[PDB]
C-alpha cells in the first residue's frame, strides 16, 4: 500500500496490470478478529410433537440387496446413453 | 424427509433389467445378481468366468465398461474360499458402474485380467502382496507395497496389526536390523459391539 | 530383588533386563559396544560423560525411550561420581587413554580415577563392579601405560574386593587402534575381538561366579607380530613411544586365570573378522 | 545402461519418495520400473480397528494436498450406507471447501511441476495464496491442513462469522495471480519445449490404463464426475470442463490452470447461494448433538456418550463411492458388516493407476522428460502407497 | 459444458506470420516474462518477522493439550474415558479410582504427544470441557521422552494457559 | 471433420461404408452361435437396429444423433469391439449351463 | 501495533532483555509471550 | 479332492521346479557375497540356502510347493537385481538376536513362555 | 483340467508366521458368554 | 588460554548456526508444511537456511513424514553420508514416534530408532511456524556448544 | 498439599513417589520431578457449603453450557451435605 | 434473539473475475523489425 507513486507506475508497467487494485497483501478489508456471538439455527427435527423417530429413521429404511438372479425381449443397457455435452457459451475457446 | 436419503427407483429398475440381461447372456459363469438399496449392481460369478465376463462387459455394445475403476480383494476367513475378488468397472457411454465379484482360496490361482484392462497390472500385484492371491499369466507378479523380504500377507484377517518384526539401527553391525516386535504400549483392544440388535431388516434366521 | 528390577519381557528393546548399569568411559571404543549390548535387552544405562553432548549422540538410539540417561561428570570430582552410581546395581569402568595429556597422565586415568570410582561405588552400596585392566599389566613394563595398569589393578581390588577385573589383550574391531593402527603405518600377540570382550563383560554381570575374580580375555590364536602386520597389509590390499612399547610387548600367558570360555563366550578368530575392520582401508600362521 | 533416480529433489518437495529404476540407451528411456511402498503405512488395515468416525482422519493423510476432498469422498460413502442425507447448508459448505481444496491442489501440482523443471519463482508467489487458504481451513477446523472437518452427516462446525467475507476478498484477486503464473509459463518457449508433445497418451489407452481426471480430459475425453455423477450440490453450480486436444503435458497443464479459474467461478456461486440452517444431519444416532443439549437433555447425553465410544452402527453392505478429486477419480470401496467399525476399506487413489502408466507414457523420451511426466501426473505417494 | 484449452488455428497471413517470426527472433515473450519478475522485485514482500511477528490464528486452533479446572480449583475431569475411547491414535491412557473424599478422579492421565494426531476429538468428546487443545504450538523439545505427557504436566499446562484457553472457549462455544 | 477430438482416434473418410461392412461381418459371425443363445439374439437385435439407421441416414451429423454413440468414429470403434467379442464368445461358449455352483455360504453377507 | 502495515506485520512484540533470570538480549523465542498477550499477538482476538 | 493346479500337476513335476530353483540360488550365492560385500563366506551363504530349503522338505501338496517356488523365485529376483540392500540379505542370519533358550530349564528360568 | 490332491490342507509354510507362533500357541474356539451386566 | 578458547567457540558456533543448510526428507504430509516455511511468509532463507542443499553439503537433516521399514535403510545411508557437524530434526508425530501409524506392521515407531535426533517438533503436522520455532531452537542448541572448551581441558 | 518423602522427593496429588530403593528416581538427577502444586482435593474443600431452601437443588457447575451436565441433588438427609458428582460443590437445606 | 450465522450480504457479493486476462502489448511484427533494422543502420552509419 505504501509504495511511492513512481514505484507504482514502474511495477504496473512492467507487469502490464493495475496491481494496486488487487494487492496480494491484506490490509483493513479483512474481517475483524473479534466477532459478535453467533445464534445458530436448529435442524428440522427440533420439534415438540409430530416428531417420532420411527418416521425419520434413515438407517432402518435400508434393506438388504434385491436378488435379481440366484443359482440357488428387447436388449437393455445399464442406463440410457449419455447425452453429448454442449460447448460453453461463456468462452468456448481459450 | 430432510434427514433420509431419497430413493431412486428408476435407476434401481434400470440396473435390475441390465442385471438379468448379463445373467441371460453368461449363464455359464453367473451365479448371482443383486442390486443394493442404494442402486449398485453386483454380478457374482464363478472364477473361471473372469476373462469372458470382463471381456463381455468391456466390449459389448450395450455395456462398454471401458474403465476399470478398482480391483481389490476382501478376506473372509469363515468362508471355504476366504478371498473375494472385486472388480469395480465404469461405463462412460452409459454413465453407469457395475461390480463383478468372484472368489478363491490360498492355493487356487485366478486368471490375470491384464489382457482385458491394462489397469489391472498393479492392482493384481497389490492383491498378491497384501492377500497372497496368485494371478496366473501375470506379466510381472511380485510385491509392490511391502518391504523386500517381507513374510506374510498383511491384509489377511489373521495377520497381526503390528506384524511380527520391527526394524532399528544397530551400531555393532552398522546396519538396520529386523527383530521380533515388542511394544512399549500394547495396542488396547476395545469391545465396542452393543449386545442389542441394531438392524432388524438384516436379521439372519436362527 | 526390588520389584522394579525383576526381569520382564523377552530380552528385547522394550523388555526389562533388571540391570541398572553406570558405564564410565562409555563414549569410547569399548563403551559403545557395552552400551549397545545393555540397551539391546532393555537395561537402564547411566552414561556419565566428560565430552560435549554432540559426541554422545551415537549412543541415543541404543536404548528404548528413557533407558539411556546421560550425566555430566569429572574424574577428579567425587560428588559427580556419587550422583552417577547412586542408583546403579553394577558399575563398569572403561575409562582410559592411549596417550598422556597436559591435564591427565597415565596415573590419573589408570590409578586415581579407577580408585575414586571404586571407592565411591562401595560407599554407595553398589553390588557389582567391573574394571578393565590389561593382559600385559606389570609393574616392570617398559611402558608407563602398562605400569599404571598394574598399580590401578591392585588398588581396585583393595578398594572393592568383590570387583570383577577383566584383562583383555589388544582388541580389534571397526573402531580399534590395533588393526587400524597397522593399516595406517620376536613379539607374539593374541588379539581378541571387540564383540567377544563385550559379551564377556555382559556375562560377568549376569554371572554370580564372576564376583571377586580376575579374567584374561584373549583371542584363539597367537601370531608373531611380523606375520600379523603382513596379513593386515594383504587384507588391506596395500603414535607415541609408549604405544610402540606396548605393541612390542609379548602377550602374557596366564593359564591360572579364567578366560572367555569360563564366561560362555567363544573367542572369534581374527581371520573371520579381519576383512570387516580393514575393508575400508582398500592368512597369518599361528604359534601352536 | 541401468540408472536409479533420486528419492526427491534437493529443494523442499512434498510428493513423497520414489525409487525409479530405469533402462537407458544413450539419451533415450527404454524402460521405467517405479518401486513404491516407501510410504506404505497400512492405512487400510488400521481402519479396520477404528470406528467410522475414528477412521475419518486417515483420509486427510492420503492425498494430503486435497484433505477436505478426501474427507468428502469417505463421508459420502458412509452417508450412502447409513441411508441418511446431510443438510443443504453442509452440502454447500462441502462444495465451497471442495473447490478451495482444488485450488490448493492445483497450485501445488502446477508450481512444483514448474519448480522441478527449473522454474522456481511461481512456486513462491502462489504458495502465499496457499498460505491464505490454509487460514480458511484453520478458521473452520482449527487446523491448517488435516482439518477432519467434513464428516458423515455434514460438517463438524458452522462457519465462523466473517469467514465468507474473507473468502470473497481472497477470491476477488486470485484470477490475477493465475494470470501472473500464465505470463511466466503459458507462452514461454522454454516451458513449451519441456511440455509440448511430451507424455502423449491416446484417448483409448487412457481409458484402458485406468486413468481419470485431467489424465483423461487432456486427451479429449469429455468426462467429469461433478457433471456426469454429481454429488452434494454440484448440480446447482455452473462451470465448464476444460478439454485438451493433444493429450500431452502442455495440454494437461492448460487444463489444470483453467480448472483453477472454474474453481473460482464455482466458489463465487457458493458464496452467494449459501443457505441458512443446521450444518449436520439432525439425527442424533448419527451426528452428535450440540454441546448445550448434551449438557441438559438425558437423551442427548446418552447419544453423545455412545457416538464417541461405540460410534454409530452402519447397516451391512458394500459401496463403491467416487468423487472428482483434484487428482482424478478418488473412491472408496467400503464394506460394512453391521457394526460400528468398517469390515474393509479399499481406497482407490487416482495416482495409483496414473503412476502404473509411467512406463507406457515415457517410451521414446529422454531422461529429463521423465521428470516432466511424473509432474504432469501429479503424484503424491500418500495416496499411491496408502 | 466444456471448453477447449488448446484448439486454435494460427493465421497464415503475412502480417501474422511476421508477428510470429518477430517473437521467435526478438524473444518478445521471454522479455515479457522478465517484466513480471521485475515487477515483483518492487513489490512489498509477504515475509513476516518471526518470532517478533506471528502468523494469525483463530480461537479454534488445535495446539498443545491441557487439563482444566472449575473456578473453585477442582479438576473438571471425572475419568469418564470418553476421550480415551474416541482417540483415533490411542494416544490417551487413563486410570482412575475413588479419591480420598469419594470423588471420581484419575490417577493416571497420559497423552503420548508423538502418537497424537492433534485432531481435537478428545475435546469434542469430553462432556465437561476438561481436556482441551490449547493455543500453544511452540513446545518442541530436545528429547523424545519430554513429549510423553503425564497428568502433572497436563495440569500444569492447564494452570499455565487457562487465561487464554478460557477466552478462546468463550469465543467459540456457541458454534459447538 | 478436421478432428474427432479424441487423441489417437483418426477421422474416417467413409463412415457409412465402414459401418455397413462391420455390421454385416458381425451378423455373419453371430450365425455360428446357437440360435437359442441369448448373446446371438440380443447382439443381432441391436446390430440390425444400427445397420438400419446407417442405411436410412446419409447425413453423418444426423446419423450420429440417431445412434447416440458419440462421434461416428466412436461408433466404428465400438463395432470393431463387438466383432472381436463375438469371435471370442464362440470359443468361450458362455451360453452353456453354469460351470459349477458356489459353496453354500459363499455369497452370504454379513457372516 | 501499526494498522497501516499489512495483516501479519501489524502487531509485534519487542522481547524483554531479561526474563525469569535469563539474559534474553540476544536469545529470544516465541514461548516468552505470556498467555494473555499470546491471544492478541496471534490475532485470535482484537482486544489486548 | 479335485483342484485347479498352479504349475505342477503332481509332486514329481513340482520337485523338478524345486531343484531348478535350488540350482539358481546355489550359483547366485558367490555373486551375492561379492555384490553386497557381505562379511559371511560363500559356504555360510550356501548353508543358509540349504537350511531354508530343508525346512519345507516335508510338504506333500504340489500346489503348496508351487507357491514356495514362486516365492523363492521372487526372492532370488530381488537379490540378483539388487532391489534388496545389504540389510535385507543379512536378515536371513539374525546376527543381533541373542540365542533363545531351547531346553525346559532354560525357558523356565527366563519367563513363562513354553 | 483339474488335478487330484488327497493331502490334508496345510498352509503353515506359506503364511509367513514364525514357528514359535504356530507350534506353541493354543487357539480357543468358543461362543463368547453374554456380558452378565446386560 | 580460556578466554581465547571461549571466543573461538563463539565464532565457530555463530558461523554454524548462521549457515544451516538443510537436507529435507520430504516423506509425507509434514513436507508440505516444510514447503510453507520456505514460502514467502516465513522465508527460512532469510535466517541463512538455504532452500536447495545437496545431502553432502548439508548440516541438518529434517525428517518430515512417516518413516517406513522399506525406507529406513535409505534414510540411514543419507545420514551416514552427511559430513559433520550434522544434526537431525524430527518433524511431526510420525517421525517423532510413529504417530497415527504407530501400530502399523510397516512403520518405524519414531525415526530416533534409526538416527540420533536433536530436536523433536510436535504436531500432525506442526505448523510452518512451529517448525521454524524448532529450527530456531536448534540454532540456540548450537550456540551452547563448547567444543573447544572441552578440547582445551582434555 | 504437596509433601516431601523422607528422601526429599515430593508426593503427587495421586500419592505417587518412588520409594527408597527404587532406581527409577535416577531420571530426576540433574533435572526435576514435575508436580502440580494446586491439589484439587484441597481446593474444593475450601468452598463453603451453599444454603438452599428446597429439598432438591440442581448444579451445572456454573457458566451455563460451559459447565457440566446439569444434575439434581437430593438434600433430605440432615447428617451430610449434598455433593455434586461432577464439580464437588456442596449444598445443604436450611 | 434472531438467528445469526455466517451468510452472504443482502444482494450478494460483487462480481469475481475468473477468465484469463493476458493483455496484448508491444508493436506489430513489421514495426519491431523496422525498429531493429533502423537501429542497425544508424549504428553502421
Ligand atoms: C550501488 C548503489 C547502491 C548505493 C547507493 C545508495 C542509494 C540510496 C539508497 C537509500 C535508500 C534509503 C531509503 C529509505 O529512506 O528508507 C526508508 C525506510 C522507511 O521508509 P518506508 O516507511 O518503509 O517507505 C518506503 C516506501 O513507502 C516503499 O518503498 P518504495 O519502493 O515505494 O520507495 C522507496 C524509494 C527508495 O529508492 C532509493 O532510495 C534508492 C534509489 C537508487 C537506486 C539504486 C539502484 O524508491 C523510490 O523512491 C523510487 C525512486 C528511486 C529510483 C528507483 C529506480 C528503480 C530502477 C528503475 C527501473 C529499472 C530496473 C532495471 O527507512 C529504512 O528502513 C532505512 C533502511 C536503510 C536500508 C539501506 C539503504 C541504503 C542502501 C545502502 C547504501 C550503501 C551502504
Ligand atoms: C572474520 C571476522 C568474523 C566476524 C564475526 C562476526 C560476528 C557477528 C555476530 O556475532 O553477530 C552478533 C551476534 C548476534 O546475536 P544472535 O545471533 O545470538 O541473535 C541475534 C538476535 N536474533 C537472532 C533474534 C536476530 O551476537 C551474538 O550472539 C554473540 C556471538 C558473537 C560471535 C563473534 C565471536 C567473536
Ligand atoms: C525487460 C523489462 C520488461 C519490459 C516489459 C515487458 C513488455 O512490455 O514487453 C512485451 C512486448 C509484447 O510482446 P508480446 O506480448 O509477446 O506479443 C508479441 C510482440 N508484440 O514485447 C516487447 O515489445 C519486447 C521487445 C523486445 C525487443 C528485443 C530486445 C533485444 C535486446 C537486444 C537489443
Ligand atoms: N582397546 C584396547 O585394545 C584395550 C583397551 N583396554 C581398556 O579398555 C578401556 C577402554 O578401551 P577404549 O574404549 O578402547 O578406550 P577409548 O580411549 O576408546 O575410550 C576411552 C574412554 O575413557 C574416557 N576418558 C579418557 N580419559 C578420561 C579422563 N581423563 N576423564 C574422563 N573420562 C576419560 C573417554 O571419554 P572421552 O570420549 O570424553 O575422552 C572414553 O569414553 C580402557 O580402560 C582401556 O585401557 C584394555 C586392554 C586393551
Ligand atoms: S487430539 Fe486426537 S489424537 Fe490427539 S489425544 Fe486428542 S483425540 Fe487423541
Ligand atoms: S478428560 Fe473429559 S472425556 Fe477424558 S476422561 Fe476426563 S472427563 Fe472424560
Ligand atoms: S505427522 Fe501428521 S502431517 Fe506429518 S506425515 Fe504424519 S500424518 Fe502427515
Ligand atoms: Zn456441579
Amino acid at each position: 500500500a505504501s509504495a511511492t507513486r513512481f514505484i507504482q507506475w514502474l511495477r504496473n508497467w512492467a507487469s502490464g496490470r493495475d496491481l494496486q487494485a488487487k494487492l496480494q497483501l491484506r490490509y483493513q478489508e479483512i474481517s475483524k478478529r473479534t466477532q459478535p456471538p453467533p445464534k445458530l439455527p436448529v435442524g428440522p427435527s427440533h420439534k415438540l410433537s409430530n416428531n417420532y423417530y420411527c418416521t425419520r429413521d434413515g438407517r432402518r429404511e435400508a434393506m438388504p440387496p434385491s436378488i435379481v438372479m440366484s443359482s440357488q425381449k428387447k436388449a437393455v443397457s445399464p442406463a440410457p446413453p449419455i447425452k453429448r455435452w454442449e460447448l460453453s457459451q461463456d468462452e468456448p475457446y481459450l | 424427509r430432510p434427514t433420509v436419503r431419497p430413493r431412486n427407483d428408476v435407476a434401481h429398475k434400470q440396473l435390475s433389467a441390465f442385471g438379468e440381461y448379463v445373467a441371460e447372456i453368461l449363464p455359464k459363469y453367473v451365479q448371482q445378481v443383486q442390486v443394493s438399496c442404494f442402486n449398485e449392481l453386483e454380478i457374482c460369478i464363478h472364477p473361471d468366468g473372469v476373462i469372458p465376463v470382463l471381456t463381455f462387459l468391456r466390449d459389448h455394445s450395450n455395456a462398454q465398461f471401458k474403465s476399470l475403476a478398482d480391483l481389490t480383494a476382501v478376506d473372509i476367513p469363515t468362508r471355504q474360499n476366504r478371498f473375494e475378488i472385486v472388480y469395480n468397472l465404469l461405463s462412460l457411454r452409459f454413465n453407469s458402474r457395475i461390480r463383478v465379484k468372484t472368489y478363491t482360496d490360498e492355493l487356487t490361482p485366478i486368471e490375470s485380467s491384464v489382457p482385458v484392462y491394462k489397469a489391472a497390472n498393479w492392482y493384481e500385484r497389490e492383491i498378491w502382496d497384501m492377500f497372497g492371491v496368485f494371478f496366473a499369466n501375470h506379466p510381472d507378479l511380485r510385491r509392490i507395497l511391502t518391504d523386500y523380504g517381507f513374510e506374510g500377507h498383511p491384509f489377511r484377517k489373521d495377520f497381526p496389526l503390528s506384524g511380527y518384526v520391527e526394524l532399528r539401527y544397530d551400531d555393532e553391525v552398522k546396519r538396520v536390523v529386523a527383530e521380533p516386535v515388542e511394544l512399549a504400549q500394547e495396542f488396547r483392544k476395545f469391545d465396542l459391539n452393543s449386545p442389542w440388535e441394531a438392524f432388524p431388516a438384516y436379521r439372519q434366521p436362527p | 530383588l526390588h520389584h522394579a528390577v525383576i526381569p520382564h519381557g523377552k530380552g528385547g528393546r522394550s523388555s526389562v533386563s533388571g540391570i541398572v548399569a553406570t558405564v564410565f568411559g562409555a563414549t569410547g571404543f569399548l563403551g559403545r559396544y557395552v552400551v549397545n549390548h545393555l540397551g539391546r535387552m532393555g537395561s537402564q544405562v547411566i552414561v556419565p560423560h566428560r565430552c560435549e553432548p554432540y559426541d554422545t549422540m551415537h549412543l541415543r538410539p541404543m536404548g528404548d525411550l528413557g533407558q539411556i540417561i546421560f550425566m555430566d561428570w569429572n574424574g577428579r570430582d567425587k560428588d559427580s561420581i556419587r550422583r552417577a552410581v547412586e542408583h546403579s546395581s553394577v558399575v563398569i569402568n572403561l575409562v582410559g587413554r592411549e596417550w598422556e595429556t597436559q591435564n591427565f597422565d597415565f596415573e590419573d586415568v589408570f590409578v586415581k580415577i579407577p580408585q575414586a570410582i571404586a571407592q565411591v561405588s562401595k560407599e554407595a552400596g553398589v553390588e557389582k563392579f567391573i574394571h578393565i585392566s590389561h593382559l600385559n599389566a606389570d609393574i616392570k613394563s617398559s611402558s608407563k601405560y602398562l605400569r599404571s595398569k598394574a598399580v590401578g589393578e591392585k588398588e581396585v581390588r583393595e578398594t572393592f574386593p568383590e570387583a570383577t577385573i577383566i584383562k583383555p589383550a589388544e582388541i580389534f574391531g571397526r573402531e580399534d587402534r590395533f588393526l587400524n593402527y597397522f593399516a595406517n603405518i620376536k613379539t607374539v600377540k593374541q588379539p581378541v575381538y571387540i564383540v567377544d570382550v563385550t559379551k564377556g563383560i555382559i556375562n560377568a554381570i549376569k554371572d554370580p561366579d564372576a564376583r571377586g575374580k580376575t579374567f584374561a580375555f584373549v583371542g584363539p590364536s597367537r601370531y608373531l607380530l611380523f606375520d600379523l602386520v603382513q596379513y593386515v597389509f594383504a587384507v588391506a590390499h596395500r603414535t607415541t613411544r609408549d604405544k610402540v612399547e606396548r605393541i612390542h610387548t609379548t602377550d602374557k600367558i596366564l593359564p591360572h586365570l579364567p578366560g572367555l570360555e569360563d564366561l560362555g563366550v567363544e573367542a572369534t578368530p581374527l581371520e573371520l573378522k579381519a576383512i570387516e575392520v580393514l575393508r575400508r582401508h582398500r592368512p597369518a600362521k599361528t604359534i601352536p | 545402461s541401468n540408472l536409479t533416480l533420486n528419492f526427491g529433489p534437493q529443494h523442499p518437495a512434498a510428493h513423497g519418495v520414489l525409487r525409479l529404476v530405469m533402462e537407458l540407451s544413450g539419451e533415450m528411456v527404454r524402460k521405467c520400473d517405479p518401486h513404491i511402498g516407501l510410504l506404505h503405512r497400512g492405512t487400510e488395515k488400521l481402519i479396520e480397528y477404528k470406528t467410522y468416525l475414528q477412521a475419518l482422519p486417515y483420509f486427510d493423510r492420503l492425498d494430503y494436498v486435497s484433505m477436505m476432498c478426501n474427507e468428502q469422498a469417505y463421508s459420502l460413502a458412509v452417508e450412502k450406507l447409513l441411508n441418511i442425507r446431510p443438510p443443504p447448508r453442509a452440502q454447500w459448505i462441502r462444495v465451497l471447501f471442495g473447490e478451495i481444496t482444488r485450488l490448493l491442489n492445483h497450485i501445488m501440482a502446477v508450481t512444483t511441476h514448474a519448480l522441478d523443471i527449473g522454474a522456481m519463482t511461481p512456486f513462491f508467489w502462489m504458495f502465499e495464496e496457499r498460505e491464505k487458504m490454509f487460514e480458511f481451513y484453520e478458521r473452520v477446523s482449527g487446523a491448517r491442513m488435516h482439518a477432519a472437518y467434513v464428516r458423515p452427516g455434514g460438517v463438524h462446525q458452522d462457519l465462523p462469522l466473517g469467514l465468507m467475507d474473507d473468502i470473497y476478498e481472497f477470491s476477488k484477486n486470485f484470477s490475477l495471480r493465475i494470470d501472473e503464473l500464465e505470463e511466466m509459463l503459458t507462452n514461454n518457449r522454454i516451458w513449451r519445449n519441456r511440455t509440448v508433445d511430451i507424455g502423449i497418451v491416446t484417448a483409448e489407452d487412457a481409458l484402458n490404463y485406468g486413468f481419470s481426471g485431467v489424465m483423461l480430459r487432456g486427451s479429449g475425453i469429455q468426462w467429469d464426475l461433478r457433471k456426469t455423477q454429481p454429488y452434494d450440490v454440484y448440480d446447482q453450480v455452473e462451470f465448464d470442463v476444460p478439454i485438451g486436444s493433444r493429450g500431452d503435458c502442455y495440454d494437461r497443464y492448460l487444463c489444470r490452470v483453467e480448472e483453477m479459474r472454474q474453481s473460482i467461478r464455482i466458489i463465487s456461486q457458493c458464496l452467494n447461494k449459501m443457505p441458512p440452517g443446521e450444518i449436520k444431519v439432525d439425527d442424533a444416532k448419527v451426528s452428535p448433538p450440540k454441546r448445550a443439549e448434551m449438557k441438559t437433555s438425558m437423551e442427548s447425553l446418552i447419544h453423545h456418550f455412545k457416538l464417541y465410544t461405540e460410534g454409530y452402527q452402519v447397516p451391512p453392505g458394500a459401496t463403491y463411492t467416487a468423487i472428482e478429486a483434484p487428482k482424478g477419480e478418488f473412491g472408496v470401496y467400503l464394506v460394512s458388516d453391521g457394526s460400528s467399525r468398517p469390515y474393509r476399506c479399499k481406497i482407490k487413489a487416482p495416482g495409483f493407476a496414473h503412476l502404473a502408466g509411467l512406463d507406457k507414457m515415457s517410451k521414446g523420451h529422454m531422461l529429463a522428460d521423465v521428470v516432466a511426466i511424473i509432474g504432469t501426473q501429479d503424484i503424491v505417494f500418500g495416496e499411491v502407497d496408502r | 459444458t466444456y471448453k477447449y484449452v488448446n484448439l486454435r488455428e494460427p493465421s497464415m497471413d503475412m502480417k501474422s506470420v511476421t508477428d510470429r517470426a518477430a517473437q521467435t527472433l526478438l524473444w518478445t515473450e521471454l522479455i515479457r516474462g522478465l517484466g513480471m519478475t521485475l515487477s515483483y522485485l518492487f513489490r512489498e514482500p509477504a515475509t513476516i518477522n518471526y518470532p517478533f511477528e506471528k502468523g494469525p490464528l483463530s480461537p479454534r486452533f488445535r495446539g498443545e493439550h491441557a487439563l482444566r479446572r472449575y473456578p473453585s480449583g477442582e479438576e473438571r475431569c471425572i475419568a469418564c474415558k470418553l476421550c480415551e475411547a474416541v482417540c483415533p491414535a490411542q494416544a490417551i491412557t487413563i486410570e482412575a479410582e475413588p479419591r480420598a473424599d469419594g470423588s471420581r478422579r484419575t490417577t493416571r492421565y497420559d497423552i503420548d504427544m508423538t502418537k497424537c494426531i492433534y485432531c481435537g476429538f478428545c475435546q469434542e468428546a469430553c462432556p465437561v470441557d476438561a481436556i482441551v487443545e490449547g493455543p500453544n504450538f511452540e513446545f518442541s523439545t530436545e528429547t523424545h521422552e519430554e513429549l510423553l505427557y503425564n497428568k502433572e504436566k497436563l495440569l500444569n499446562n492447564g494452570d499455565k494457559w487457562e487465561a487464554e484457553i478460557a477466552a478462546n472457549i468463550q469465543a467459540d462455544y456457541l458454534y459447538r | 471433420k478436421k478432428t474427432t477430438g479424441l487423441v489417437g482416434l483418426a477421422v474416417c473418410e467413409t463412415p457409412h461404408e465402414r459401418l455397413k461392412i462391420l455390421y454385416t461381418k458381425i451378423l455373419d459371425v453371430l450365425g455360428h452361435i446357437p440360435k437359442n443363445a441369448a448373446y446371438r439374439k440380443y447382439t443381432e437385435q441391436i446390430t440390425n437396429e444400427k445397420l438400419s439407421m446407417v442405411k436410412a441416414e446419409p447425413d453423418v451429423k444426423k446419423l450420429e444423433e440417431r445412434l447416440q454413440g458419440g462421434q461416428i468414429e466412436e461408433v466404428i470403434l465400438q463395432a470393431e469391439n463387438e466383432l472381436s467379442l463375438a469371435r471370442k464368445m464362440i470359443q468361450w461358449k458362455p451360453w452353456e449351463p453354469l460351470v459349477e455352483e458356489p459353496p453354500a455360504s459363499q455369497w452370504k453377507w454379513p457372516i | 501495533e501499526d494498522n497501516k502495515q499489512f495483516f501479519g506485520r501489524h502487531r509485534w512484540v519487542i522481547y524483554t532483555t531479561e526474563m525469569n533470570g535469563k539474559n534474553t538480549f540476544w536469545d529470544v523465542d516465541g514461548s516468552m509471550v505470556p498467555p494473555e498477550w499470546h491471544r492478541w499477538l496471534h490475532c485470535m482476538t482484537d482486544d489486548p | 479332492t479335485s483342484v485347479k493346479p498352479i504349475f505342477s500337476r503332481d509332486m514329481n513335476e513340482a520337485k523338478r521346479r524345486v531343484r531348478e530353483l535350488y540350482r539358481a540360488w546355489y550359483r547366485e550365492v558367490p555373486n551375492t557375497v561379492h555384490l553386497f560385500q557381505l562379511d559371511i563366506s560363500v559356504k555360510q551363504g550356501r548353508d543358509k540356502v540349504r537350511e531354508m530349503f530343508k525346512k519345507n522338505a516335508h510338504i506333500t501338496d504340489p500346489r503348496v510347493v508351487d507357491l514356495l517356488v514362486i516365492k523363492g523365485k521372487m526372492e532370488l529376483e530381488e537379490t540378483i537385481k539388487v532391489w534388496k540392500q545389504r540389510t535385507h540379505v543379512m536378515r536371513f542370519f539374525h546376527e543381533t538376536e541373542a540365542p533363545r533358550p531351547k531346553d525346559f530349564l532354560s525357558k523356565f528360568y527366563v519367563g513363562h513362555d513354553p | 483340467q483339474l488335478i487330484t490332491v488327497d493331502e490334508k490342507l496345510d498352509i503353515t509354510t506359506i503364511t509367513g508366521v514364525p514357528e514359535e507362533h504356530i507350534k506353541t500357541r493354543k487357539a480357543r474356539i468358543f461362543v463368547p458368554a453374554r456380558n452378565n451386566m446386560q | 588460554g580460556e578466554y581465547v578458547v571461549a571466543k573461538l567457540d563463539d565464532l565457530i558456533n555463530w558461523a554454524r548456526r548462521s549457515s544451516l543448510w538443510p537436507m529435507t526428507f520430504g516423506l509425507a504430509c509434514c513436507a508440505v508444511e516444510m514447503m510453507h516455511m520456505a514460502a514467502p511468509r516465513y522465508d527460512m532463507d532469510r535466517f541463512g537456511v538455504v532452500f536447495r542443499a545437496s545431502p553432502r553439503q548439508s548440516d541438518v537433516m529434517i525428517v518430515a513424514g512417516t518413516l517406513t521399514n522399506k525406507m529406513a535403510p535409505a534414510l540411514r545411508k543419507v545420514y551416514d553420508q552427511m559430513p559433520e557437524p550434522r544434526y537431525v530434526v524430527s518433524m511431526g508425530s510420525c517421525a517423532n514416534g510413529g504417530g497415527y501409524y504407530h501400530y502399523s506392521y510397516s512403520v518405524v515407531r519414531g525415526c530416533d530408532r534409526i538416527v540420533p535426533v536433536d530436536i523433536y517438533v510436535p504436531g500432525c503436522p506442526p505448523t510452518a511456524e512451529a517448525l521454524l520455532y524448532g529450527i530456531l531452537q536448534l540454532q540456540k542448541k548450537i550456540k551452547r556448544e563448547k567444543r573447544l572448551r572441552i578440547w582445551y581441558r582434555r | 498439599g504437596v509433601r516431601t518423602s523422607p528422601t526429599g522427593e515430593k508426593v503427587t496429588h495421586t500419592g505417587q513417589v518412588y520409594d527408597d530403593g527404587d532406581y527409577r528416581k535416577v531420571r530426576f538427577v540433574g533435572r526435576q520431578k514435575e508436580v502440580n502444586e494446586n491439589f484439587a482435593i484441597d481446593l474444593i474443600a475450601e468452598q463453603p457449603v451453599s444454603q438452599v431452601g428446597s429439598r432438591v437443588i440442581s448444579c451445572d457447575g456454573g457458566g451455563g453450557a460451559l459447565g457440566h451436565p446439569r444434575v439434581y441433588i437430593n438434600l433430605d438427609k440432615e447428617t451430610k451435605t449434598g455433593t455434586c458428582g461432577y464439580c464437588g460443590l456442596q449444598f445443604r437445606q436450611q | 434473539s434472531k438467528v445469526k450465522q455466517d451468510m452472504p450480504p443482502v444482494g450478494g457479493y460483487g462480481p469475481i473475475d475468473y477468465k484469463r486476462n493476458l493483455p496484448r502489448r508491444g508493436l506489430s511484427g513489421y514495426s519491431m523489425f523496422a525498429v531493429g533494422i533502423g537501429a542497425l543502420l544508424f549504428g553502421y552509419w
